[PDB]
RNA sequence: CUACCCUUGGUUGUGUGCUGUUCUAAUUGGUAACUGUUAUCCAGUUUCAAGACAGUGUUAGGUGGGCAGUUUGACUGGGGCGGUCGCCUCCUAAAAGGUAACGGAGGCGUACAAAGGUACCUUCAGUACGGUUGGAAAUCGUAUGUAGAGUGUAAUGGUGUAAGGGUGCUUGACUGUGAGACAUACAGGUCGAACAGGUGAGAAAUCAGGUCAUAGUGAUCCGGUGGUCCAGUAUGGAAUGG
RNA sequence: GGACUGUUUAACUAAAACACAACUCUAUGCCAAACCGUAAGGUGAUGUAUAUGGGGUGACACCUGCCCAGUGCUGGAAGGUUAAAGAAGGAGGUUAGCGCAAGCGAAGCUUUUAACUGAAGCCCCAGUGAACGGCGGCCGUAACUAUAACGGUCCUAAGGUAGCGAAAUUCCUAGUCGGGUAAAUUCCGUCCCGCUUGAAUGGUGUAACCAUCUCUUGACUGUCUCGGCUAUAGACUCGGUGAAAUCCAGGUACGGGUGAAGACACCCGUUAGGCGCAACGGGACGGAAAGACCCCGUGAAGCUUUACUGUAGCUUAAUAUUG
RNA sequence: UUGUGGUAGACGAGCGUUGUAUUGGAGUUGAAGUCAAAGCGUGAGCAUUGGUGGAUCCAAUACAAGUGAGAAUGCCGGCA
RNA sequence: UUCUCGCAGUCAGACAGUGGGGGAUAAGCUUCAUUGUCAAGAGGGGAAGAGCCCAGAUCAUUAAAUAAGGUCCCCAAAAUA
RNA sequence: AGGGGUGAAAUUCCAAUCGAAAUCCGUGAUAGCUGGUUCUCGUCGAAAUAGCUUUAAGGCUAGCGUGAGAUCACAAAUAAG
RNA sequence: UGUCAGAGCACAUUAAUGUGUGAUGGCGUGCGUUUUGAAGUAUGAGCCGGCGAGUUAUGAUAGCAAGCGUUAGUUAACCAGGAGAUGGGGAGCUGUAGCGAAAGCGAGUUUUAAAAGAGCGUUUGUUUGUUAUUAUAGACCCGAAACGGGUUGAGCUAGUC
RNA sequence: CCUGAGUAGCUCGGAAAACGUUAUUUUGAGUGAAUCUGCCCAGACCAUUGGGUAAGCCUAAAUACUAAUUAGUGACCGAUA
RNA sequence: AAUAAAUAGUCAAUUAAAGCAAUACGUGGUGAAGUGAAACAUCUCAGUAGCCACAGGAAAAGAAAACGAAUGUGAUUCCGUGUGUAGUGGCGAGCGAAAGCGGAACAGGCCAAACUUAUCAUUAGAUAGGGGUUGUAGGGCUUGCAAUGUGGACUUGAAAA
């Protein structure tokens, strides 16, 4: 089975929040982008986790 | 009679029947599932009338 | 289930906190219920003589129910709702929280 | 100079087993002698031989069909090797849907911060005409061409300013849901108005809860990781459990 | 073919089998190995390496070609790898106390396995094939030549050496050839590219011998040509006695068609007085034998094994014996 | 009015026998059992009579069945 | 022919027609869908025939109209051109 | 003396029988496979299809039949459009 | 292998279109069995007589009836007695509030910021009697090759002394 | 001054416990405390607290059971039982 | 005896069976298989079948280092509730408590220990006497008082029924 989707937790209150697929071949680089979190209620920058 | 200890670990009684049961396929992969079943798969449910005549049997 | 599997194994099992630990028991005095009882005054003195609770058995006690009665009454209670207790506070029923 | 922390050696010493010495003073004997006894069994003494070994008790290892208990799926115009067991696309399939075949045709055990979305801009392939190297074929200018182009891909299709290309901006490729439908024996799988909050794209109305779509995935037991407003066997914690 | 005399499945098969003397290999130094039993103990054996045990080939004569690739065994120790167990050490809890909180945190218990030590053994290196066993292709070239005497190439550890070679082995095949035979898919010797021969899981000659097999030959005969008669015991009759398998019930013909596809019972046409006896048995898909031939059963049983898991036995380390 | 094909199978209503228990009766002036004959029944059954027969039954009601025989290569026994 | 409840039963179907596929538009063959039958329901025609045709049987009739089908005889049942 | 003995070896023999004797018990082992299963009557009265299955002889669910209730015409069919 | 009839014959009864019997006419290929199915050349059954295979103990569910009936019903056990009902006996249970994993809360809970929207709640019954079914008990009757344990056989063969 | 030492216990394998090794209890092997100021236990454990001080023994009573005797009974079977 | 003593040993006297079965129960040791799980290696079967040893009128067990979390009882034993509970389990098959209560049924005591007396050579580490059978701590030592006191779990006779 291929495996090259990743979580992603937030860098403030520390969850896994969400699941992507995200090429680690053409960008294998870091995706600090903006999501909603319940835990903050409003767009907070979530950080992929390996 | 005895009660099933491993039928019983899995399922609740309600008010008037309605036998609350669980959900399977929380085991391995969220990225295999959609969002819509990962927050509806949640909810408990209740076996079928189909299924009750193979529920109430059973204890 | 003939060759099928059974279904207890093909479902998750339940987590009880709970465990090997047994939650006490609460005799609940609902308003509407109580309502067809006549006692008065009401203590646990009382309440074994009429069979609510087992003479040789003693329970804490909770009231429940936000039914609304018309007579004031004397309650001696361990646990209460807020709505069963604005209930109760309402009908001029006097009320005493028993620990 | 009053000293300390590191590299290392010499360096007196106390403890630990490792080999190399004897020794029986453990021990054994299927050495011999004597007594019970007239008893080659046995017991006792002495001697002899090793000997703190072997050996036994336990623990932990390796060889170990020598031995023991079990196993070795189904389908198949009968047995058997063949091929398959899951999922998707076309005909079969007879114009609702759907319908079998060990019938006729192919694939999947995915890909993508763009190939999602937003706002804006733009329109074929092929063919023809004319042009340096340069032609059959490199490309442009124009005409023509109904899209046979292209759509991440297997087939189905649709896709003629589109479902496709170019530019800029974010990653709604939202949280909690959800009236309601589909399909169905269960499990499940498909869509989902609309709501609360928060956003993103665009001034915008509107759109965004993934790709034009359908394959693209394994329940459950058990186990691990983080968090938890959960419990903490009398209590307090903790372990541990949820 | 086997050396032989012999043993063999009581009650199908008496041998090309097995055994067999002999040959070869291997282990065992004594309280021997081995075997049995839990263990004393016992055979071996009250033997003592010319004895016992195993493995294989099985008169006698001549040989046993190559290969240690992999395996098994033996030997070797460096190298890597290796348990239980010991503790170098680390972390955490409860809380005395210190602490404004937060937190730090002595001692007791607590919990955890990591430095290192840890054998035997495995990987590693050699020998052992009369130890398992295995022991090839491509191209050019021989008065054609497919052949293969030969020369080059590739692969392997080596590529069956000798011997034999339609054989108990040869599918083709009834191979060819000569003899045999008027005429012989059998037989005798030969031809050597031999599907899949082959040297102790042995090979060739091999004297004699086989209730051994096969072919030919002199004689020999009712085996046959070609069958028949004599006497009995039956078969037949008489007197006595007298059971069995089978058995839904029957008064139980023919041909065609039909059928669950092979009709005494069906329909159509035919014929047959009834009952017997003697032969002989077409049929009643005759009889006993709930298929046993083949298949299935999430059947059983046994057997083999790098199928799994255990485990006897053997071996190694620790610990008490044990200084 | 529909009506009265039907396996599996569903549903409903009844009958037979024994015993217990209460109310009855008969019976050496013959009970049961058995055989027979020329009855009644939708059928489980009910009779009637003749004689064997030589001392037990039947009728009405509930309760309970070692309760209802066409086969089981059915068990035994008897018989061809 | 809706739902619930109780009890089920069946998956080894076959035949005939239609449209087929495979096999050969060979097979009383297989696979299918559809229309009827037997299974689970007899009868008449069909020479006797489970699946063809006519047809769906409470029972008694020595009553009538008939369906398919038939009318020389067996064997009820017509003749004219 | 029987997961034993014996065996010039053949799976030989071990009381006319033996891939491992017989006897009693666990055990009434198990039998998706065979066989059978004993009074009357009335009414209704299918399926041999689908999915799943260490699964094709089996078993589970559906659909179906039947019985009780309700719905009782908006439901369901039959014709016409 | 008999039916529907029926000549004739001999009779005369549970007196009735009677019985027995049938020269002859029409018609007609057994019973269970399992299969899609057998007159079947598919199997079983010779016949006869008895006998011969869905019970029980407990518990639950469903139906019908009853008692009680909105905190009632009901006793397990135990005791008094005729081997008896009965009485004494409330030990406990069911229904009388559920939600949430639980803490906890509760005519609301949980998800959630939100009772937003959704889940359930927002309330009936108890115990016996009959029948049926299911569950544990071997649980309609019968049929395996099988495994272990406890024992006896070497008198037959074999082996040796 | 004393109150039951190879004792409690710790470890290696166990077993009983509903428990398939988990508090607790027992030991085949190793190891091995304190002296009521102490220990055990309050299903890991730790502190406080609670309770009792193992490491000696005995114990009618309700308890299973009839081989039988005595008297009696059987909604027991009646020679196929 | 070898060995002086000494043991081993030899003989003599006394005492318990050794043995049978109640074809029923108990304990302890030992200890299966088929089977179910649709198969099977966990497990079930089952600590059961079976064997042994010992019996007894029953056996085992029994006075809290018992439990266990309560103003909790204060030997043990048995039934029921607790409940098919919590849990345990190829967390599958399956197994399954325990407190608490209602009852059936009551019996509490006895040795070492501390210290002490006497007798053995008092290397006592030997024997016989008070002591006293514990945690609500006690016993031992000593100084005092009050008493003979019930009880049996208990000996002989006598009487009665």
């Amino acid at each position: 089975a291929v495996k090259r989707s990743t979580r992603l937790g937030c860098n403030d209150c520390r969850e896994i929040n969400y699941l992507t697929f995200k090429n680690v071949k053409k960008n294998p680089e870091k995706l600090a982008l903006n999501k909603f979190c319940s835990r903050c209620r409003k767009v907070v920058v979530h950080k992929e986790v390996k | 009679m005895k009660v099933k200890s491993a039928a019983k670990k899995r399922f609740k009684l309600t008010k008037s029947g309605q036998i609350k049961r669980k959900h399977a396929y929380t085991s391995h992969l969220a990225p295999h599932k959609t969002t819509k079943q990962k927050r509806h798969l949640r909810k408990q449910g209740t076996v079928s009338a189909s299924d009750f005549k193979r529920i109430g049997n059973l204890i | 289930e003939g060759g099928q599997t059974p279904l207890y194994r093909r479902l998750p099992k339940f987590g009880n906190a709970r465990k090997g630990f047994l939650k006490q028991e609460w005799v609940v005095l609902n308003l509407n219920k109580i309502a067809k009882l006549k006692l008065d005054k009401i203590n646990r003195a009382s309440l074994i003589e009429k069979q609510v609770i087992s003479a040789k058995s003693q329970l804490p006690i909770k009231l429940i129910g936000h039914t609304k009665l018309e007579k004031p009454l004397h309650f001696e209670v361990h646990k209460v709702s807020k709505q069963a207790l604005k209930a109760v506070e309402n009908a001029n029923g006097s009320v005493k929280l028993l620990e």
